């Protein structure tokens, strides 16, 4: 028996890496796992470079950032690769999702991968934010605010908790140091929860794209897999280096290389692209508890995608109406994006909240209804 | 649900037979040509409605809304921001 | 033709040596002719250009 | 917002510095710097630029010596522990007009001229915003604006009033390169040495882009080619059915 | 089937925590492993939580030790768990080590986990040093200096690393913010390969105290070493207690508590206690790159014990001969402990030169010799 | 080593905070602040204690404030950017006497006086060695000791020559309670209220253990009575071997 099958180390990796068992017609959308896998290492590989440099005292933070672009060695180049990492690393995400929700990845028998998914999206999210701020720029300073702020929502102890988080009055040298540890920490944490809901998907193994068993018809990890991988790897790569590059800011906030001034927010708050729909989703509902519940729950509502999808099929590719649906409800996705970033204005006020209202009618009413409708269609159609 | 090797977990499989050929005996780029144009044509055909659709729409209802909003600011639509405030 | 087989690419040792020995290469004339290659592009624009009026 | 509100937005101006393969100028980063010497830093600190990083860019080591050592800067304290000043050296950093927040506001009817060190990166427009703003001071208010006191009417920046008076006028800087000192020249020029001051890495960064492109893109046509090869058995793969 | 044995994400921690089957005879000496855990855990939250106050730049980091033992709510409580369990840490260590050896846990079948093991013991030794850098007091800033040099050791290319692992000519603030990155990071490093010697561990599953197959009588993990190791758990406790409470200070070196000046070195260099013996074997050896060789040697040397043991038998239990060689190889481990703080002085140099060469001559000859001897004896003994 | 090199080792004194439940005694900590902020802090800093950190311990807020409000510290600067002096605030650290290294090395022919917040901690002995050393200045050098110049001779301290002269004598303070002011009064003073700089904690430590090692010594005996009882099945267990 092959030594890689023997050993009990080398037969993790090979369950994962190797022979893993895939079936044979994933197409390029399941290649946003490894670049995912790919950004989580670059965002490690530069996060701790980074960390080698950066002083998390809030005296010094700013300038700490500058001292890396300015005269640590390639320092910009780690700076802006760590920091154009995360606007990959969450179009990837977003695709990876993407990918699953139209494929039925969240159906059972993986509805396991997929709330360890979610859990794993929340803590990018937080990732990515207490990294922003921790720049102390203009932006990050208000970002934290917001952010711990949020727990003000939750009534009575709410304000208390906000001042703990803080660790004082205001946004501050304390909260900026809290934000440097968990920033690190966050995502070794965030990469525990990726190889988890890998293991809780090599249950079932990988969907694929006509949402059959592949059971009949599978393929090695490698060569297949790995060879197929290479070719986003490289595609990533170049994305990453005509941004990383040839355009380092153009992802970014000019206002985050204003430093923190506690006394001002600037008049044109947009958070980072990738917060954009959540954002606009906050705006959009005028209370306070709310517009958090609600942004919120605009993540926490993809784990009940197991449930509301009623559909005896798994996945869209044989579902024209549902691909109808999703094409809509993604499209809704970024208009939220988009509004997410214009001024708070008519009439994009109104524009805002009916599309916060369909973004959850989609699960709610539309999902539900619509996978009904098409077990019905597919039953009577086939006749 | 899925097993490993030797025990997939297939249905039993009877008569199939399965042939293919050494990579390096094919041409990896065998008909790239046909393929790149009326393959992609066909594959983009078939799926363009799902994409126009949402798209377009969604692009006619940004812009109504971009234009709506830009007159708002303007000297012209004064009386109709008022209102709107 | 054979021969070229047979001495850099059959043995995965020669062949791992002989990628390598042309990385080095590579990475050597690639340096220096991008080097040039952007002084040419960037020409009198850039400190080298204007040094010599110092 | 109102037009006002938000600013103009600058013009696209064709920067040395546009396009994938081009540095700056650094015949104008020179000029500019001289601009920023004569003209800006009255005002406005230039705190994250050390002397060094001007060698080899603009300057020479001994131009930038000599810049330095005209200068004093706190020394270590004497044996008495008495204060003490320095001439200069390369790492020191080019030091400010004011020493704080408040000296800086005293001088400027209450404004706060902001370090420029990294106002290039800090504006939307970048190059193009500081050129814009720069050079364009209208002579007269458009009719019906009413500036705040001690304003002064540039519409590229929001809001409209802006606390910093025009400042280029033709021949104020004598070019050392007898280059004319025209506002548009000497506002292309310190936009540029901005620019420069805010992303001094540019020049290396996009070279470095370029040999990674090409590297990159080769990589990519292989693993294609690679990942086709492989996979041609699976693609090609042939079935014959017979129904037991 | 049970659901902690369905899902796949559960089975594995049952099988690790719960259903596990272990040898019914296992005594304390097999609980430092679970302690050398709590540990670990301990370890991560005071550090996770010191990291959050403690600022890296060397203009502050003493001072921001100063502010956690001074300012914040239970800083000293948390500073000082965490330094007492870094000692505690060692102290289980060598425990756990030592019970490996004297039981013969490095023969096979159980090779790669004592191998991995010896990693882990390096990794610890990196991690609890870097970790006293962090402080920057005098003792600090020497060991970093000592630390960084042993690289000097590697002939031509050496003094350039040296150079590159500071960051700078000497010591200073690039130094100290790059062992803070990494000491935060090793922690996560060495729970990664702890887990790994489980997992290898895990095909042979525990040796036992008679070094017999336990395969004819196992026990659950839980409930019986669960409860057994909660004993360990509280009088590790109580010792911690007494340590952090009573007298936090013992421990350590007054030293530590002057900020670092590279002007001077404290005449009294005396490492932590637990580098003591490595340290007395690297002063006892006259040459640079012997010294540090020999150091490092005296733990890789471990790495041979599989080969040189050649016993029969596995571990001293029945073997009188061995168990008292390994009596006078502790203690001869633990004089050289006792040398390493001594003055530099005759006629300890002598003499650590004496323990040193003990020290290496129970892998290369006493444990082959006498490993063979009583192979003999067991033979000819009960013919 | 030689005694000489080493020093000798301090006496162990019974101080009132030695012992598992023990506290500083406050009223030796309030006379020996007063013995610091009267002779010691001529030479010696205290830098990282605040006047908070006295309130409660030794002093009331009321003391501590009056204390802070007679000192000059450096405020904000003025609305032209001009410095400011403001009086003290409890938030304030107690000032030092010497601006920097040089200034105190220059007063102390070139000896640089430790600061004092941390040096209960920072010398084996913590407050024996302070007690010994500054009682232990004896009136002659033993003979054959050839002291360095502006050193004076005390054996506990190491080498023996130490820059800092015998200070504490009968009556150099006035007490504020009436406690005789004698030297070893004043040493055991000052040197519990240094202990007391070094580990503020100290008595809140202490309690804590205390009810740590009660809570743990329970939990301690009951999960031994937990672990035999669940291990008993296991203990107990018996065999009958009837070979097939
Ligand atoms: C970010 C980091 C960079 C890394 C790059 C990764 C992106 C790769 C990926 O997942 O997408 C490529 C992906 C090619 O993947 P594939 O494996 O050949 O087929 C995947 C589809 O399921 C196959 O879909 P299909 O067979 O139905 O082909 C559909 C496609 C035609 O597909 C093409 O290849 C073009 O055409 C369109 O849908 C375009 C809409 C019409 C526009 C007017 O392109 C698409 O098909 C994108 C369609 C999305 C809308
Ligand atoms: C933008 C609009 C999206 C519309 C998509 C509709 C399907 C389509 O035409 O796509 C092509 C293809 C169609 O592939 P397919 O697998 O359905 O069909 C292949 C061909 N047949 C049917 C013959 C087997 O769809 C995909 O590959 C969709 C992947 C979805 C990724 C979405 C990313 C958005 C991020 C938001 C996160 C929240
Ligand atoms: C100090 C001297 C150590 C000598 C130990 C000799 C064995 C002995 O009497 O111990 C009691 C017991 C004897 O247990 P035992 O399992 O051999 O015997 C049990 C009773 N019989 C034989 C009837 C089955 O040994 C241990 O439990 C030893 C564990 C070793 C731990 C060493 C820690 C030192 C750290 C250095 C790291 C490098
Ligand atoms: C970590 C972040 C990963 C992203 C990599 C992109 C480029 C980073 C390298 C810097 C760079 O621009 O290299 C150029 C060449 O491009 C190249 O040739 C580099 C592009 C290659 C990308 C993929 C290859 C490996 C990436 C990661 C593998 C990790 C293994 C070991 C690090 C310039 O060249 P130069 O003159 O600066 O070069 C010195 C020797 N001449
Ligand atoms: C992390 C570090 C682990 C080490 C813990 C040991 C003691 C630390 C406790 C702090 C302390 O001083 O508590 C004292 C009591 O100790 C005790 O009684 C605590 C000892 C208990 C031992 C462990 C039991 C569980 C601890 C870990 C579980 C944490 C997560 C689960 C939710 C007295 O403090 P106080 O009584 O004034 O405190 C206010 C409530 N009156
Ligand atoms: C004697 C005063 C003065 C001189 C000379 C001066 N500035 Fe300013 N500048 C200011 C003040 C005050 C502001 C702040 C205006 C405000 O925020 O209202 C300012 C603002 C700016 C801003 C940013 C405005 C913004 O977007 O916040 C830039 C860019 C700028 N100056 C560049 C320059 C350059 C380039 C020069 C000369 C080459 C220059 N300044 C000369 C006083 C001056
Ligand atoms: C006018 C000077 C002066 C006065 C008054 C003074 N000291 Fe010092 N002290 C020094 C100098 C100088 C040293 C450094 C001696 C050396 O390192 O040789 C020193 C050293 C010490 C040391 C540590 C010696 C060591 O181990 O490094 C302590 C503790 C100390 N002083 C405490 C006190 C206390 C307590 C008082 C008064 C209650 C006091 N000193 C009064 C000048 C003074
Ligand atoms: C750090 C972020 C993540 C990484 C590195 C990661 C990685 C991967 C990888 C490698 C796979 C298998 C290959 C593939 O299908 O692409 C996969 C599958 C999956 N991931 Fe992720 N993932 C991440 C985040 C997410 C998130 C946020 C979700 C869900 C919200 C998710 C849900 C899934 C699901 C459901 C599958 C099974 C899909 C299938 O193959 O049909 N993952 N992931
Ligand atoms: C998912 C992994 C990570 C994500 C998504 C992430 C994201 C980010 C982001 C968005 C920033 C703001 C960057 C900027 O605009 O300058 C940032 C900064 C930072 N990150 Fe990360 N990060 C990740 C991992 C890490 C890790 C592992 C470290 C290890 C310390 C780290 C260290 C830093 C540091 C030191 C900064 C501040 C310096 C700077 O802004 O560049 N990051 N991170
Ligand atoms: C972070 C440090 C470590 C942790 C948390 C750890 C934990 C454990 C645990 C829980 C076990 C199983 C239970 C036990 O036997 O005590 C174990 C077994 C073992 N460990 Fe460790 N260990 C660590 C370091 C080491 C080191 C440094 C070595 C070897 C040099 C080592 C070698 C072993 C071996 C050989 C076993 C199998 C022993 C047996 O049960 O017979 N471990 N360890
Ligand atoms: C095996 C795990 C660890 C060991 C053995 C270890 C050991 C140590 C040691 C010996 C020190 C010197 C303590 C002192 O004398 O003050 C220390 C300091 C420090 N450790 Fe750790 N540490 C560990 C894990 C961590 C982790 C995970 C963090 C997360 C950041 C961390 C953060 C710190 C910090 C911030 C300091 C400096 C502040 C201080 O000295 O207390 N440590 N560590
Ligand atoms: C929770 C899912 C992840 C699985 C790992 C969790 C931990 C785990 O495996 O626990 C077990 C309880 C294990 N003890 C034993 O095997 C054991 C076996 C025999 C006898 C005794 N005692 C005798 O009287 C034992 O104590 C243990 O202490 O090992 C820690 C180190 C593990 O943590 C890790 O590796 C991760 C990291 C924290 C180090
Ligand atoms: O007002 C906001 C704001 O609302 C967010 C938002 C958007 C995304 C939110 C979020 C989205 C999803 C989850 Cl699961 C949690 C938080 C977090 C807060 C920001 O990031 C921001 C940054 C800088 C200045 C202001 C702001």
């Amino acid at each position: 028996m092959a030594l890689r099958k023997k050993n009990s180390l080398l037969n993790m990796a090979n369950s994962y890496v190797l022979d893993s068992p895939q079936p044979s017609n994933l197409n390029y959308f399941w290649n946003f796992g490894s670049l995912l896998a790919l950004c989580l290492v670059i965002q490690l590989a530069t996060g701790i470079t980074l960390a080698m440099h950066y002083t998390s005292h809030a005296s010094l933070a700013f300038d700490s950032v500058e001292h890396i672009m300015r005269d640590v060695n390639f320092g910009w180049f780690i700076r802006y690769a760590h920091a154009n990492t995360a606007s990959f690393f969450f179009i990837c995400i977003y695709a990876h999702m993407g990918r699953n929700i139209y494929y039925g990845s969240y159906k059972t028998p993986r509805v396991l991968p997929w709330s360890i998914g979610v859990i794993i999206f929340l803590l990018l999210i937080i990732t990515a934010f207490m990294g922003y701020v921790l720049v102390f720029g203009q932006m990050s300073l208000w970002g934290a605010t917001v952010i711990c702020n949020l727990v003000s929502a939750i009534p009575w102890l709410g304000e208390d908790i906000v001042h703990f988080l803080w660790g004082g009055f205001s946004v501050g040298n304390p909260t900026l140091q809290r934000f440097f540890a968990l920033h690190y920490l966050m995502p070794f944490v965030l990469a525990v929860f990726a190889l988890l809901h890998l293991i809780a998907l090599h249950t079932a193994g990988s969907s694929n794209p006509l949402g059959i068993t592949s059971n009949v018809d599978k393929l090695s990890m490698h060569p297949y897999y790995s060879f197929k991988d290479l070719i986003t790897v490289f595609a990533f790569l170049l994305m990453f280096t005509l941004f990383v590059f040839f355009s380092p800011d153009k992802l970014g906030h000019p206002d985050n290389y204003i430093p923190a001034n506690p006394m001002v927010t600037p008049a044109s708050i947009v958070p980072e692209w990738y917060l954009l729909p959540f954002y606009a989703i906050l705006r959009a509902i005028p209370d306070k508890l709310g517009g958090v519940i609600a942004m919120v729950a605009a993540i926490l509502i993809l784990l009940i995608l197991p449930i509301v999808d009623r559909s005896i099929i798994r996945g869209n590719a044989f579902k024209p109406i549902s691909k109808l649906l999703f094409g809509f409800f993604i499209c809704n996705f970024l208009l939220l994006g988009v509004l997410g970033q214009v001024h708070i204005e008519p009439p994009f006020i109104v524009l805002g909240q009916i599309c916060t209202i369909f973004y959850f009618s989609y699960f709610l009413i539309l999902l539900p209804m619509v996978s009904t409708i098409e077990n019905i269609f597919f039953y009577i159609g086939s006749l | 649900y899925m097993g490993w090797w030797g025990h997939m977990g297939s249905p039993p499989q009877k008569g199939i037979a399965g042939y293919t050929i050494s990579p390096f005996a094919a041409r990896p780029f065998a008909g790239v040509v046909h393929a790149a144009i009326f393959n992609t044509f066909r594959r983009t055909k078939n799926q363009a409605l799902f994409v126009i659709l949402p798209v377009s729409f969604f692009y006619y209802v940004w812009t109504q809304a971009s234009e709506k909003n830009e007159w708002l600011y303007t000297k012209a639509g004064r009386h109709e921001l008022a209102k709107a405030l | 033709a054979t021969t070229f087989y047979n001495v850099f690419v059959k043995r995965n040792s020669a062949f791992v040596a002989t990628i390598l020995a042309s990385a080095f290469v590579f990475d050597m004339t690639f340096e220096t002719a991008i080097d040039n290659f952007w002084d040419r592009i960037n020409a009198g624009k850039q400190w080298k250009d204007i040094r010599h009026k110092y | 917002m109102t037009a006002a509100e938000h600013g103009l937005h600058p013009a696209e101006y064709p920067w040395p510095q546009n396009g994938m393969l081009s540095t700056f100028d650094h015949a104008s980063l020179r000029r500019g710097y001289q601009v920023y010497k004569e003209v800006c830093a009255a005002c406005h600190s230039l705190d994250r630029i050390a002397w060094r990083n001007l060698v080899g860019v603009t300057h020479t080591t001994d131009e930038a010596k000599a810049f330095a050592e005209e200068l004093e800067y706190d020394d270590e304290p004497d044996d008495e522990g008495n204060p003490r000043k320095r001439p200069g050296k390369l790492a020191d950093y080019i030091p400010g007009p004011y020493p704080n927040e408040q000296a800086a506001r005293a001088a400027n009817q209450g404004a706060l001229p902001p370090d420029l060190s990294l106002i290039a990166k800090a504006r939307h427009g970048g190059a193009d915003y500081i050129f814009a703003l720069l050079t364009g001071y209208p002579d007269e208010p458009p009719a019906g604006v009413v500036l705040a006191p001690g304003m002064n009417y540039n519409p590229y920046f929001p809001g409209g009033g802006i606390g910093m008076a025009r400042t280029l006028f033709d021949g104020v800087v004598e070019y050392e390169d007898g280059t004319p000192a025209t506002t548009s020249q000497m506002a292309k020029d310190v936009a540029a040495f901005l620019t420069w001051a805010a992303e001094p890495e540019h020049d290396e960064r996009k070279k470095l882009g370029l040999k990674a492109i090409i590297v990159i893109s080769a990589m990519l046509g292989l693993s294609v080619y690679i990942k086709k090869f492989k996979w041609s058995p699976i693609k090609n793969r042939k079935f014959i059915y017979n129904p037991p």
